[PDB]
C-alpha cells in the first residue's frame, strides 16, 4: 500500500 | 458485535541500522497471531490453537503481507520526519490498527483504520469508508496523497470482504472459546491501614472479554476520584482481571458497594464486605 | 517524543496457595514508547525461561507487555518484576503482594  | 483487529508498530533506530516492525491481531479479545522483524525467524506465527491448522500457504500469505507493511513504514516514517522537520538523529514511532466489526448479516457492521504517529493522532479513514480525517496540516499530506492513489478504496474492499470472511471463519473455528462470555468471580477483601481507617479491595477475575466497570459507592454515591483502579491485566490464560480499591472509615464499611458490569452479567452486580 | 512511564504490576495467575503450582506475572501497561526490559526475579535474582506477550497497545496508542512464568508461592521466597524504560533512571523494581 501506500506510505504517509 | 465480534471484531476482528490487527495492530501494527514500528519504531525507528538511527545510526543502528532500519526501524523494527511488529505486528499482532485479535478477535475480540483474543490474540491469533504476531510478526516481529527482529524475531529470530520473521514469520507470522499462530498465538491461538483455532489458528494452527492452517496450511504453510496461508502462513506463507501472512508473512509476505507483514514483510511489505514493515518495508512501507521505513519509507513512512522517513516522509513524516520530512513533514515535521525533525532531526535524523531521533527515534520515532508508527503505529496503524484496523479492523472490522461483524454485523448481524454477516456482513460488515463498521469498519475502522487509523494511524498514529510518536504517540499522538495522525490520520484515520471515515466511518463512512471513503474519506479520511487528517489531525493536522502533515497529515493532510497524507490525506492528499492517498485521495490521488484511491487508498480507500482498497481500505474499504478488505474490511468489507477479506476482514468479515475470515472473521467468520475464525469466530466459527474458535467457538468453543470465541463465542463464550466468562463472568468475573468477584469477592471483597479487607486491610486495616490505621486505628480508624481500612482499605476496601474489589476483585473481579477470570472474565472474559476484558472490557468491565468496576466503581465503589458510599451510600449510593459513587467515589471514582477517591477510588484506585488498577488496569485491566491478563491472567494469562485467556481471562483478565482488576480489582478496585478505597480507604474508608472502619464501621462505615456497610455503607459501601462495590458495582460491577460485564457482558457475562444479566444484570449489574453489587457487592459488600462481608466479614 | 511522547514518554510514558510502565505501569508495572505483579501478580500470581491464580489466588495464591503456598505450595500449590502457580503463575507469576508482570504486566506492564500505559507506556510510550515500547522500548522496555522486564525480569522477573526470585530472591533477587534473575529467573530465567519467562516467556511474553507480543507488543501491543491500546485505544490511546500507549503499549502493554505480559512477562510470566511458572512458580510456586512459599511463606519465605521473594518474587519481583525489573523493569527498566527511558522514563526510568535505573531499573524499577516492584515487589509482590498477594492480594494486588
Ligand atoms: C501495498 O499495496 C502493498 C500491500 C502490502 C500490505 C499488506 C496488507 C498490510 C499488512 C497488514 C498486516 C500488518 C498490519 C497489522
Amino acid at each position: 500500500g501506500a506510505a504517509l | 458485535s465480534h471484531s476482528m483487529r490487527y495492530f501494527s508498530t514500528s519504531v525507528s533506530r538511527p545510526g543502528r541500522g532500519e526501524p523494527r516492525f511488529i505486528a499482532v491481531g485479535y478477535v475480540d479479545d483474543t490474540q491469533f497471531v504476531r510478526f516481529d522483524s527482529d524475531a529470530a525467524s520473521p514469520r507470522g506465527e499462530p498465538r491461538a490453537p483455532w489458528v494452527e491448522q492452517e496450511g504453510p500457504e496461508y502462513w506463507d500469505r501472512e508473512t509476505q503481507k507483514y514483510k511489505r507493511q514493515a518495508q512501507t513504514d521505513r519509507v513512512s516514517l522517513r516522509n513524516l520526519r520530512g513533514y515535521y522537520n525533525q532531526s535524523e538523529a531521533g527515534s520515532h514511532t508508527l503505529q496503524w490498527m484496523f479492523g472490522c466489526d461483524l454485523g448481524p448479516d454477516g456482513r460488515l457492521l463498521r469498519g475502522y483504520d487509523q494511524s498514529a504517529y510518536d504517540g499522538k493522532d495522525y490520520i484515520a479513514l471515515n466511518e463512512d469508508l471513503r474519506s479520511w480525517t487528517a489531525a493536522d496540516t502533515a497529515a493532510q499530506i497524507t490525506q492528499r496523497k492517498w485521495e490521488a492513489a484511491r487508498e480507500a478504496e482498497q481500505r474499504r474492499a478488505y474490511l468489507e470482504g477479506t476482514c468479515v470472511e475470515w472473521l467468520r471463519r475464525y469466530l466459527e473455528n474458535g467457538k468453543e472459546t470465541l463465542q463464550r462470555a466468562e463472568h468475573p468471580k468477584t469477592h471483597v477483601t479487607h486491610h486495616p491501614v490505621s486505628d480508624h481507617e481500612a482499605t476496601l479491595r474489589c476483585w473481579a477475575l477470570g472474565f472474559y472479554p476484558a472490557e468491565i466497570t468496576l466503581t465503589w459507592q458510599w451510600d449510593g454515591e459513587d467515589q471514582t476520584q477517591d477510588t484506585e483502579l488498577v488496569e485491566t491485566r491478563p491472567a494469562g490464560d485467556g481471562t483478565f482481571q482488576k480489582w478496585a480499591a478505597v480507604v474508608v472509615p472502619s464501621g462505615e464499611e456497610q455503607r459501601y458497594t462495590c458495582h460491577v458490569q460485564h457482558e457475562g452479567l444479566p444484570e449489574p452486580l453489587t457487592l459488600r464486605w462481608e466479614p | 517524543a511522547i514518554q510514558r512511564t510502565p505501569k508495572i504490576q505483579v501478580y500470581s495467575r491464580h489466588p495464591a496457595e503456598n505450595g500449590k503450582s502457580n503463575f507469576l506475572n508482570c504486566y506492564v501497561s500505559g507506556f510510550h514508547p515500547s522500548d522496555i526490559e522486564v525480569d522477573l526475579l526470585k530472591n533477587g535474582e534473575r529467573i530465567e525461561k519467562v516467556e511474553h506477550s507480543d507488543l501491543s497497545f491500546s485505544k490511546d496508542w500507549s503499549f502493554y507487555l505480559l512477562y510470566y512464568t511458572e512458580f510456586t508461592p512459599t511463606e519465605k521466597d521473594e518474587y519481583a518484576c525489573r523493569v527498566n524504560h527511558v522514563t526510568l533512571s535505573q531499573p524499577k523494581i516492584v515487589k509482590w503482594d498477594r492480594d494486588m
